[PDB]
């Protein structure tokens, strides 16, 4: 018998969209959205890669930066260490690690300074829904 | 030869034509038979009183295949009840493409003329792929690949693994496997239900597709703290049963567990702004 050993690397498709309405029904297509600060924000993250049965979309950390650059030193974390932020009451999460979609809502804001644009950047970590317990329960 | 010839567009040279009296004494040079009559001369001595001739002729033997050059033939003539009673000298030459040329000579006497069978207008050349040259074997056109595509051993085999987000596929050049000596190949995963098929994106490929999960075609998943890998093995054989040189394609592609994601839509807030203006002066 002859064994040839070959391999490869693949990527999974995870998406993020702005919801035009609460309860996360319709997505947003426009290139720049113009709201008031008092208004809230409806966002969700989709998972389109595969094996949604064995995997659960789970949010580890997310933040806001004034620029498209994600590594901006000025970061307003919206989720800290798998936890919705406690010091700000207007932050709420609906599902995290529960299913293949992660969503959350928060009041809109503006970065203090000569900054007129806000960008949102999150980082996801998939998990095994049987091998490890993916429910994040956070308390101060 | 292939470029300097005179075409012949006539529909009465079929071996189905009833009867005529024309004879070809003024035919001099290289000719191509094109149209409803056919592209090749008759290969068997068609019975007498056919194809607009009292005594039909026929180029005896077999049509030369591609890359044969000048071939000398002695076209026979069917008359009086004896096939090949009179003889004429012809020089048939094959050409690139589904057509031929001949050195049509003057028969010894009139009431003699050539005529063509339907031949293989059904047998086409476009069915050969881009790396498959339009070669012929004893007059039948086939798709023989590049000669430079000649690999002997097994380790040098090409393998195109695409680790798609939802499915996984592995692709191998059909020309390479034909060169390796396998007329037909058998793709089989851990389960034989995942038999391979053909697909073309830039050439002839045989490919297998397996969903990226745990068990859809017996694929095994072993996830460590950083990556999750899908491992399955492919089996190569040239017949249903193997007798030597077992082949096992140990392929596996893994996915990351962490990734970065952001909106593609710009956000712009407006907040109530109070502007207090002050001033000063200095030296
Ligand atoms: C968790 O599992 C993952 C998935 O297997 C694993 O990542 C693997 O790390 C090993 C160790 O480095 C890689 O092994 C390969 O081994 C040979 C050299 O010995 C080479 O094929 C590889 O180097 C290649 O690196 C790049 C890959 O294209 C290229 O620059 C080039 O081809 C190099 O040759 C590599 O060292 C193995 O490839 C990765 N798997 C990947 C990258 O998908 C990880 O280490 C595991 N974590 C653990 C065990 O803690
Ligand atoms: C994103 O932001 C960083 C920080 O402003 C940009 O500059 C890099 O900064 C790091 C330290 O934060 C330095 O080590 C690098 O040398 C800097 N340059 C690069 C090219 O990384 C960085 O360029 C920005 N990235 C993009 C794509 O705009
Ligand atoms: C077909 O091919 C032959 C050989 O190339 C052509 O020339 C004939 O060659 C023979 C053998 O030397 C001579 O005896 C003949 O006299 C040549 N014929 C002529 C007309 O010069 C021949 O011409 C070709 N036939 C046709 C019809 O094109
Ligand atoms: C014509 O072909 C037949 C069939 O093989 C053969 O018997 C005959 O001898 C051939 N004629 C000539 C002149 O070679």
């Amino acid at each position: 018998a002859l064994n040839i050993r070959v391999g490869g690397t693949g990527m999974f498709t995870v998406r993020m969209a702005l919801f035009q309405t609460p309860s996360y029904t319709q997505p947003y297509q426009g290139s720049s959205v113009t709201l008031s600060t008092e208004a809230f924000l409806y966002v969700g993250t989709m998972l389109d890669g595969g094996d949604l049965s064995r995997f659960a979309l789970l949010m580890t950390n997310c933040y806001a930066t004034p620029s498209s650059n994600a590594t901006d030193p000025l970061k307003y974390f919206i989720i800290q260490d798998r936890c919705p932020h406690t010091r700000d009451s207007t932050i709420q999460v609906v599902e995290n690690g529960e299913s293949s979609q992660g969503r959350f809502s928060v009041q809109m804001f503006r970065f203090a300074g000569n900054y007129d644009l806000v960008y949102l950047h999150c980082e996801v970590y998939l998990c095994d829904t049987m091998n490890e317990k993916c429910k994040p329960t956070c308390s101060g | 030869p292939c470029q300097a010839h005179r075409t012949l567009d006539e529909y009465w040279r079929s071996t189905e034509y009833g009867e005529g009296y024309a004879c070809d004494t003024d035919l001099r040079g290289w000719y191509r038979f094109v149209g409803q009559g056919g592209a090749r001369m008759a290969e068997t001595c068609v019975p007498v009183l056919r194809c607009n001739t009292a005594a039909p002729m026929w180029l005896n033997g077999t049509h030369p295949s591609s890359d044969e050059g000048i071939v000398s033939r002695k076209a026979c003539a069917h008359w009086s009840g004896h096939c090949c009673l009179w003889d004429a000298s012809v020089q048939v030459k094959a050409c690139a493409g589904g057509y031929y040329v001949y050195n049509l000579t003057a028969p010894p006497e009139c009431h003699l003329a050539y005529c063509t069978d339907p031949s293989s207008v059904e047998g086409t050349c476009e069915e050969c792929s881009i790396d498959e040259d339009c070669k012929s074997n004893n007059g039948r056109w086939h798709c023989q690949c590049k000669q430079d595509f000649n690999i002997t051993d097994i380790s040098l085999l090409e393998h195109r693994l695409e680790c798609g987000a939802n499915d996984m596929k592995v692709s191998l050049g059909k020309c390479q496997l034909k060169s390796l000596g396998f007329d037909k190949v058998f793709m089989y995963l851990s389960d034989s239900r995942c038999s391979g098929f053909n697909d073309r994106d830039n050439r002839d490929w045989v490919s297998v597709v397996t969903p990226a999960r745990d068990g859809p075609c017996g694929t095994v998943l072993t996830r460590n703290e950083t990556h999750a890998t899908y491992s399955n093995t492919l089996y190569l054989a040239d017949e249903i049963i193997i007798r030597d040189l077992n082949i096992k394609i140990n392929f596996a592609c893994s996915y990351p567990l962490d990734m970065k994601v952001s909106l593609k839509t710009a956000l712009q807030p407006m907040v109530s702004a109070l502007n207090i203006r002050v001033g000063g002066t200095g030296m």
